[PDB]
DNA sequence: CGAGCAGCTACTTGTGAGCGGATA
DNA sequence: TATCCGCTCACAATGCCACACGCGCTGCTCGGCC
RNA sequence: UUAAACCGGCGUGUGGC
């Protein structure tokens, strides 16, 4: 089963480290075991009004969650890629991803 | 007695020990031990004997 | 005969090296996802790290 | 729009105490 | 199940004075209550 | 309300005792 898993990288680049993963997995063909990136930094302002049109088109914690069915070497995968700072998780470094309630809820903050 | 008192006996839990000497944790499946292990010593990038 | 000297150049080529791998992985980056037969070589270096 | 975050070492030595630990 | 043996970390290292220098660039994301 | 009066933080390097 493809879980969700979380992890913080090394922020400022978070979307390029979200492409660079993704160049990883295609790399590899590793879209067997992997999903999507699922950044939701989507808080969407947009007045465009005068004096200022420059929205806040995103807003969103730096974790990128990534869906995919957890293997050792994919944990080494998602660590060979850099700006990859912190995999969480209550573990030694192999944890347990998010319960599928906070998926409800980050498609709630998806859609908004 | 340096034998004797290495807990492990075969080059797969010796990398599994190695590793989590090197980087605390992150268990690998024969996979990320003998990496690190090459790439630490015999790697000719992160190797620089003159 | 256990100790070596070394002067400016030795430094300066080792921090010419540190600098040469910062741009490298930079290269390395920017050429991951870079097409054919669009740009010149001279936007893929930049030159402010080194 | 402004501000904050961030990405582009290996010879110190001693002294001491607290914490496994191993060994009957 | 008690008693040394060894692992691991904290804490410390004369005092003053004088002089001088350098303490970055740009892109992204988040904060919103004059 | 009015007048007069006053208003070195850090690191680094070097050197000396
Ligand atoms: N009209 C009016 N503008 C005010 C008042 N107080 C502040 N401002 C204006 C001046 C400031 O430049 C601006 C807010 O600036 P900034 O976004 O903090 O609000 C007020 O009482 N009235």
């Amino acid at each position: 089963k493809k879980r969700w898993y979380v992890v913080q990288a090394f922020s400022g680049f978070e979307g390029r480290v979200a492409t660079s993963l993704r160049e990883h997995i295609k790399l590899h063909n590793m879209e067997d075991l992997f999903g999507e990136v699922m950044v939701p930094t989507e808080e969407v302002v947009e007045i465009r009004g005068g004096q200022r049109r420059k929205s806040e088109r995103k807003f969103f914690p730096g974790y990128v969650l990534v869906q995919m069915v957890m293997n050792d070497a994919s944990w080494h995968l998602v660590r060979s890629v850099p700006r990859v700072m912190g995999f969480i998780g209550g573990t030694s470094d192999r944890p347990a991803p998010i319960s599928d309630k906070e998926v409800d809820a980050i498609m709630n903050r998806l859609q908004q | 007695e340096t034998l004797r008192v290495d807990p492990t006996n075969d080059r797969l839990s010796a990398l599994v020990e190695i590793y989590r000497m090197m980087r605390p944790g992150e268990p690998p499946t024969r996979e990320a031990a003998e990496s690190l292990f090459e790439n630490l010593f015999f790697s000719e990038d992160r190797y620089d004997l003159s | 005969g256990n100790r070596r000297i070394r002067s400016v150049g030795e430094m300066a080529e080792n921090q010419f090296r540190v600098g040469l791998v910062r741009v490298e992985r930079a290269v390395k980056e920017r050429l991951s996802l870079g097409d054919l037969d669009t740009l010149m070589p001279q936007d893929m270096i930049n030159a402010k790290p080194i």
